[PDB]
């Protein structure tokens, strides 16, 4: 099913991207953002990301960093472009 | 032991306040922590504290919640003479992948 | 506002099946993880299993890997269960409850069923 891989990949996206939160303190996160890019333009609100907070925690099982990580998936992208760029 | 361990009873008096514990171990309460929930005689149990100690929607201020590290703690001020119901602990296992339930402390209010 | 219906009372007999099935209703489908919760008469809950409505993700008991299964159907969003093996002091109500609110982004069983208390009985 595509709308579950869509969904498996946004899981997924959203998990490395905790994880890349909890990993950078402050070059590999720069080619993992383009690494995030391509794919996102090959597939083509707020309350959109809250339907993913159980299954992430499924993997993730951290409440604070998902908390303080917060159409929806230019707006994850743009903000992982300032992260990078920072 | 691996689960939740509690109390059986506790009894406080009215216009008191009330202090429970339940203590897990690093997986079940250290990890993230434990979620208060309220059931009474035949009812469905409802819930009063998050595991991050929230306060959910329809609860009132008078009740409180944290966590002592390895022990969660909630606390209800002045208790109120038809709060007659069992409180449970419950905890998401990471080691078992399961949510674990207290025994439930029965409150008896002295009036 | 996520609602959760519970269907009536149903009385089994030793050996036979059991399905418990609330719909779910007030959002998304894809965003609902409830689970299973048994309370035998005079004393505390227990949990039995939860399914994660996004990528179909059912983790049972240790207690009840064997016995019991969690399915969800998106259509008619209901979640379903069943008991291949009952037996005598497996009487209890049943609830279903989601795990956690995602609006504020903590895990716990906010809103309840109502209970569907299964009594096994000759």
């Amino acid at each position: 099913k595509f709308h579950n891989f869509f969904e498996m990949w946004v899981t997924y996206l959203l998990t490395e991207t905790i994880t890349w939160k909890d990993k950078l303190k402050t070059v590999c996160f720069d080619k993992w953002v383009k690494q995030k890019e391509d794919e996102w333009n090959s597939i083509k609100i707020n309350i959109y990301f809250e339907s993913f907070f159980f299954h992430v925690m499924k993997k993730l099982n951290k409440e604070a960093k998902w908390n303080k990580l917060m159409d929806a998936i230019e707006l994850l992208l743009e903000y992982l472009k300032e992260k990078s760029t920072i | 032991q691996a689960g939740l361990t509690q109390p059986p009873s506790e009894s406080k008096g009215l216009r008191e306040t009330a202090t429970f514990t339940c203590t897990g171990n690093s997986n079940n309460v250290g990890n993230q922590g434990a979620a208060w929930l309220q059931q009474h005689q035949g009812h469905p149990p409802k819930l009063l504290s998050y595991r991050n100690n929230n306060r959910p929607s329809g609860i009132s201020e008078r009740f409180s919640a944290s966590r002592s590290g390895n022990t969660a703690s909630l606390t209800i001020t002045g208790l109120q003479p038809e709060d007659e119901a069992v409180y449970f602990c419950s905890a998401w296992d990471t080691s078992l992948r399961a949510w674990l339930f207290g025994g439930g402390t029965h409150l008896t209010v002295l009036g | 506002q996520v609602h959760l219906v519970q269907s009536g009372a149903e009385v089994k007999k030793p050996g036979s099946s059991a399905t418990v099935s609330c719909k779910a209703s007030g959002g998304p489908f894809r965003g609902y993880s409830v689970s299973w919760v048994r309370q035998a008469p005079g004393q505390g809950l227990e949990w039995m299993g939860q399914i994660i409505t996004m990528l179909d993700t059912i983790t049972y008991a240790q207690r009840f890997q064997d016995r019991v299964t969690i399915r969800a159907d998106e259509t008619t969003s209901t979640i379903y269960m069943e008991l291949n093996s009952l037996r005598s002091e497996d009487t209890a109500i049943y609830y279903c409850a989601r795990n956690g609110n995602a609006t504020v982004g903590s895990l716990g069983m906010d809103v309840w069923g109502r209970g569907t208390t299964v009594t096994v009985s000759s």
